[PDB]
RNA sequence: AAUCGAGAG
DNA sequence: ATACGCCTCTCTGCTTATCG
DNA sequence: CGATAAGCAGATCTCTCGATTGCGTAT
């Protein structure tokens, strides 16, 4: 009964761990792509709009997208990009580990 | 007593409660009906099982 | 009075992005207390040992900073979690 | 005729001869994995090109 | 807490004076329309805009 | 009854162990 | 789409198949026999195409 | 809802 | 007045045939 | 088997208007 679920969970975790590419050998672009920058800005703006904690000084600002742009400028966005290779294997680059433009 | 449910007609049932919610169009549901009229079924596999 | 370790898939609000443990507790675990749950078997007395399954499998379980998967069209994060539930059923 | 040998049936069904491509999809029990842009628009999933080429994870501080 | 300065003004302005607001979406999904309301009603609604949620199921949500 | 107050799916890890 | 109503599940893929006659009768709500939809006085006829078991119809509660 | 007719870019 | 069943000026490619 | 002479199939942006939509019949 439950052991069927335990087997399925074990298999899912094993396939996930096999798909992940370890940090020491990721061969993708060091630069943040324009698509990644846009989606980081949009998602961080959504999170701020939904009352998430903010890591920058609000200069009396009200635009969530502007606040997210400020966070990206000061590299304070707690997000991670999971770049997907065609075979389903993926790498993980943190936002502060990437260079904009 | 948990997995028993009723219709308006009163026909009692004991069965599938493994149902979730997704976010789909509505023309998808209409296409599903138009395919069922053709005798074709569509199985949609959800991510978390 | 039986311990039932369970695994659940629970959302996480952006407001609890600093203490996801408290977020999961107050979002899904507290409203699971003193209710007959159709899965575990009976009423739930409490819970203990909540663990969040990291979305990156490489990071060792020692670390306290983990990854949560954010919905593409929503700032809510979904994640698998492990917790042991204290239950009561005849 | 030049697109018959494709993995996604929704793409061809949207293109033309929807009946024939549906019959061939159901006879072979084809299970399309929702990868072409047409399939995701049929089902309502975020596309794979552009800002859908990756995912976004949140670095929560505490375990 | 950073939007109330101008969202309150939009709610007071209402659906006709730009910049204004046509609807308020409550935490529990209710859609209060400002179209048929008066200035004092809109002012009461704008003043009770950012109120702390009493329902536990919606403590993670704010009005839209 | 939403994805914000209840878990999406619940599964049992093991058989219930009496304490 | 409301950004405050997240969805947990997601359609990974779809599979085409044949709807067998057994499951069609298994899931069904009513069999349609008489080729009349509406009687006099503009009401659905039981067993007709506009049966209340097939869904609500013009201020009639669905019987399913 | 179709069909026909008139238009606009 | 009215209620059932009746109403001749393009094109490529797939597929079958058929006859020594 | 096969190589044409022949047969059959499915193709060939968006938007605004108005006008009409079915005839004979048996009781």
């Amino acid at each position: 009964g439950p052991e069927d679920f335990q087997q399925h969970e074990q298999i899912r975790r094993k396939t996930l761990k096999e798909k992940a590419i370890p940090k020491d050998q990721r061969a993708t672009t060091p630069y943040m792509t324009k698509y990644e920058r846009a989606r980081i800005l949009g998602t961080r703006a959504l999170q701020i709009s939904m009352n998430a904690p903010v890591f920058v000084d609000l200069e009396g600002e009200t635009d969530p997208l502007r606040i997210a742009m400020k966070e990206l400028a000061e590299k304070k966005i707690p997000l991670v990009i999971r770049r997907y290779l065609p075979d389903g294997s993926f790498e993980d680059w943190s936002v502060e580990e990437l260079i904009v433009d | 007593d948990s997995q028993i449910w009723e219709d308006g007609q009163g026909n009692k049932f004991v069965g599938g409660n493994e149902t979730t919610t997704v976010a789909i169009p509505f023309v998808l549901k209409y296409l599903d009906s138009e395919l069922s009229a053709m005798g074709i079924r569509l199985r949609y596999n959800v991510e978390p099982k | 009075i039986v311990r039932v370790p369970i695994a659940l898939y629970v959302s996480l609000a952006p407001m609890y992005l600093e203490n996801p443990l408290q977020g999961v507790m107050k979002q899904h675990l507290n409203p699971l207390v003193m209710k007959y749950n159709n899965k575990v078997g009976g009423v739930v007395l409490g819970y203990e040992g909540l663990k969040i399954l990291d979305a990156d499998p490489l990071s060792k379980e020692d670390t306290s900073e983990k990854l949560i998967k954010i919905t593409p069209d929503t700032p809510f994060g979904f994640t698998w979690c492990h917790v042991n539930l204290y239950v009561w059923q005849p | 005729q030049g697109m018959e040998t494709s993995t996604s049936s929704f793409m061809k069904m949207s293109y033309e001869t929807t009946c024939q491509f549906l019959t061939k999809a159901v006879l072979d029990n084809e299970r399309e994995q929702l990868d072409s842009p047409s399939a995701r628009i049929v089902v309502g999933k975020l596309n794979n090109v552009g800002t859908g080429s990756f995912d976004v994870l949140a670095k929560v501080p505490n375990a | 807490a950073y939007n109330i300065a101008e969202l309150r003004q939009a709610v007071i302005n209402g659906p006709d004076k730009w910049p204004g607001a046509t609807q308020i979406q409550n935490e529990d999904g209710s859609l209060v329309s400002l179209i048929g309301m008066s200035v004092e009603q809109r002012k009461a609604l704008a003043n009770q805009l950012l109120t702390p949620s009493s329902n536990v199921s919606t403590h993670t949500l704010n009005k839209k | 009854a939403t994805t914000l107050n209840t878990p999406v799916v619940i599964h049992a890890t093991q058989l219930p162990q009496h304490v | 789409m409301d950004i405050s109503k997240p969805v947990g599940s997601e359609i990974t893929s779809v599979d085409f198949g044949i709807l067998t006659a057994k499951e069609i009768r298994n899931l069904s709500a009513k069999q349609i026999t008489n080729p009349t939809v509406l009687d006099n006085l503009g009401h659905p006829v039981s067993g007709g195409l506009y049966d209340l078991a097939l869904g609500a119809f013009l201020r009639n509660l669905c019987s399913t």
